[PDB]
């Protein structure tokens, strides 16, 4: 069974994690 | 090197690292709002509440702020110390905060913007690790006390020594001290790269812009004896103008006639350079209040160089350029302007580049010299070249009325001229 979503948006929350935001980090350069 | 040599370089590289908690307690207690004693006290959890009340007003002023709120102003964003990610990380860092000075150095004025670089100097250490492009963005406001409490923290780099005199000053860093940081020729190869990359973004802004120039204008100034300074000067400040030609926006292009009007007065450039820079102000010129300025340029280009070849005629690609950007019936009422500058020896390679390439408007060559008083030679120069035209053209009666004029006025260098070259009788008689 897969995790969906809203579950995993509990899991970057609460386990601290940051890869979420590490990747909108890498993911822009001169967006403007 | 000595001991203490290399164990204090230790110390540069972990400026940041907390260690004891007094090491904690003179790092954190250093911003740019709260005093030294109230900012120790504080969480970043106190700290982020502040900053992202205040950066979505920000982006309401403009929607640009708002994807920062998504990396850097996140709540996930918190958690995360600069020293326990890897260098590529680091780098991505630096160009988030990097394209962050860029946006917030233009509402510098405003309150929200020192609510918000206050989170992202106090999380993130930007008064520490960055301090170039944190310096840089917001260098014209020196006279304002924003830019002192901004001195009030940075440990300066080596390349700004010369504020280092002002760091926790009482009176703010005078005009001539700015002046004195761009007379160095290192500090301009930052400031080159730092428009360059401010224009490649498009927010350049017009306060910035004029205090760009003004220090620019005056590192020319100071310079103008030492003909070396000058010689290695230009590779820094031409290839600026050159890029601040290119930019869309009209209030760039304005400040390139700054810098190359002032510096071709100061040193006489080439003439292969200054048909260069004709070109380039020629080609990305389409507001109105650019082309008032642009015109002033070639006008006050064409005098500064003076040599062989001073009043030779315009090459194809250059002239019919110039009629394309200015007209004739505008360049004309330009001469008829009250203010009336020198427009002496640029129109005089005008009026023979007409003579050779288009020879239509001819009327008009003749009421360019009703305008403007010429000089002795340059109307002998013009004559020489109409009596080749003269030979030449399939004959036309409008070509005898311009004779007519110089009938009128210097008759004796009308002679000269045909008793340099050709009969006295035969030009009367052709016509």
């Amino acid at each position: 069974p897969p995790p969906d979503e809203e579950e995993q948006l509990l899991a970057k929350f609460v386990f601290g994690d940051t890869t979420d935001l590490q990747e909108n980090l890498a993911k822009f350069n001169a967006d403007f | 090197s000595s001991l203490s040599d290399q164990l204090a370089q230790v110390a540069s590289n972990n400026a940041t690292v907390a260690l004891d908690r007094k090491r904690r307690q003179k790092l954190h207690s250093a911003s740019l709002i709260y005093n030294s004693k109230t900012a120790a006290t504080q969480d970043y959890d106190f700290i982020f509440e502040n900053a992202s009340k205040a950066l979505e007003e920000l982006s309401q002023i403009e929607p640009k702020f708002a994807i920062f709120s998504r990396t850097l102003f996140s709540e996930s964003s918190i958690s995360l110390d600069r020293n326990v990610q890897t260098k590529e990380e680091i780098k991505d860092l630096d160009n988030a905060i990097n394209a962050y000075l860029l946006l917030a150095s233009s509402k510098w004025y405003l309150a929200p913007t020192l609510h918000a670089t206050e989170w992202l100097v106090r999380r993130f250490q930007i008064h520490v690790k960055n301090t170039e492009m944190l310096l840089l963005s917001t260098l014209n406001y020196y006279q304002t006390p924003v830019f002192k409490r901004i001195l009030s923290i940075i440990k300066l780099p080596p390349l700004f020594n010369c504020l280092s005199n002002f760091v926790r000053s009482e009176k703010p860093p005078t005009a001539l001290t700015m002046i004195k940081l761009f007379n160095d020729m290192d500090f301009l190869k930052l400031y080159t790269s730092y428009l360059d990359q401010c224009i490649k973004h498009n927010a350049t802004y017009t306060n910035q812009l004029l205090f760009t120039t003004c220090c620019f204008i005056n590192v020319v100034a100071f310079n103008s004896n030492n003909d070396e300074k000058l010689n290695q000067l230009v590779p820094i400040l031409l290839e600026i103008s050159a890029k601040l030609l290119a930019s869309k926006s009209k209030d760039c292009q304005i400040a390139a006639h700054t810098i190359l009007v002032v510096f071709a007065t100061a040193l006489p450039l080439k003439k292969t350079i200054i048909l260069a820079a004709m070109e380039t102000i020629l080609s990305n010129l389409d507001a109105k209040e650019a082309k008032h300025s642009a015109l002033l340029t070639i006008c006050k280009l064409f005098q500064t160089l003076k040599g062989q070849g001073n009043v030779d005629q315009l090459p194809s690609k250059i002239f019919k350029l110039f009629d394309s950007k200015f007209d004739t019936v505008s360049i004309l009422t330009f001469l008829d302007k009250e203010d009336k500058p020198v427009c002496d020896k640029f129109i005089t390679s005008y009026t023979r580049s007409i003579a050779r390439y288009d020879r239509s408007k001819l009327n008009i060559i003749l009421s360019l010299l009703k305008k403007i008083r010429l000089e002795r030679y340059e109307v002998r120069l013009i004559i020489t070249d109409l009596i080749y035209l003269s030979e030449i053209l399939e004959d036309k009666s409008q070509l005898v009325e311009l004779f007519e004029y110089f009938i009128s006025i210097n008759e004796d260098l009308v002679l000269k001229c045909l008793k340099s070259l050709g009969l006295t009788g035969x030009x009367x008689x052709x016509x």
